[PDB]
């Protein structure tokens, strides 16, 4: 007969465990062990313990947004909103670098991810500054076509 | 990677839905906190939509634009008459849809 | 009107293995009761038939993968069951790579 809890009630009784999901009430002493469900969005216990009550859910605060919400068995997980990434060091939301006009996407900007942007090579350009487009391959004016303007790294070809 | 999507699309926990259309088209009312055996859980729904075309398309022989998709989860939603539980459409992603040009 | 990637969707009661939205691999119970009434806990998929449709060949590498969305369901993760959100297949979409 184990004690899977290493826990005693005044009279030598294995404390029983508040199991996942559930917190406990009131810590075993004079009696066994009171557990009540924890609350859906408000606490949560991922574990089977009888000396651990529900804790409060983790907040997204600020420019955290919710990657994960909160169930009564596991914690809610909070990252740097759309326009952000996370600093490592800081731990603070920056904003995403933006890849400028003549410069290109190579790398997504997501959570601990900043935009890691590219200049252009050579037969690509890139119309716009943000983070999202890649540089695109050039339009190839027809031999009949003027070519009204010529593809540079941050204007595509022109023609008629 | 150094890889990228056809269409570009945004998801985000959305945790205050208040109407939707469901699974029969029909437009409906979705409510917040539900009761499923004496506990209340949050209705909680993860919406992605687009930002539109297509990227990368042969242009000289497919039209195309992003559309968005969308999944069916069961929610509590109020009709009018009473609560009940239907599955309502949820924006889940954005594909380019192609179209035989010229 | 066609579409880039070739997907099926399909109405899945019968999931059992699932992995959670912490990636946790977990059991996904056969039925449910809400009011002294048992469902079964049913999920819409859509996966990919496995590269894509209509792309500019010329200028891009292409193929085709599957994008998951999150549903809440009744899971009985080893021990005692449990609410978690799972993560499920809901579109295929196809991805770029320049040339
Ligand atoms: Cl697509």
């Amino acid at each position: 007969e184990t004690c899977s809890t290493g826990l005693y009630t005044h009279s030598g009784e294995c404390c029983k465990a508040c199991n996942l999901g559930e917190g406990v009430a009131q810590p075993c002493g004079a009696n066994q062990t009171v557990c009540e469900p924890c609350l859906d969005n408000v606490t949560f216990s991922d574990v089977v313990s009888a000396t651990e009550p529900c804790k409060p859910c983790t907040e997204c605060l600020g420019l955290q947004s919710m990657s994960a919400p909160c169930v009564e068995a596991d914690d809610a997980v909070c990252r740097c909103a759309y326009g952000y990434y996370q600093d490592e060091e800081t731990g603070h939301c920056e904003a995403c670098s933006v890849c400028e006009v003549g410069s290109g996407l190579v790398f997504s900007c997501q959570d601990k991810q900043n935009t890691v942007c590219e200049e252009c090579p050579e037969g690509t350009y890139s119309d716009e500054a943000n983070h999202v487009d890649p540089c695109l391959p050039c339009t190839v004016c027809e031999d009949t076509e003027r070519q009204l303007r010529e593809c540079t790294p941050w204007a595509d070809a022109e023609c008629e | 990677r150094g890889e990228f999507s056809v269409c570009d699309s945004v998801s985000v926990w959305v945790g205050d839905k208040t109407t939707a259309t469901d699974i029969k088209g029909k437009e409906v009312m979705v409510l917040g906190e539900v009761n499923i055996n004496n506990s209340v859980f949050k209705q909680y729904f993860f919406e992605t939509k687009c930002r539109d075309g297509c990227r990368g398309i042969d242009s000289k022989h497919w039209n195309s634009y992003c559309t968005t998709t969308h999944t069916f989860v069961k929610a509590l939603t109020m009709d009018g008459k009473q609560a009940a539980w239907r599955f309502i459409r949820i924006d889940t992603a954005c594909v380019c849809v192609l179209s035989r040009k010229a």
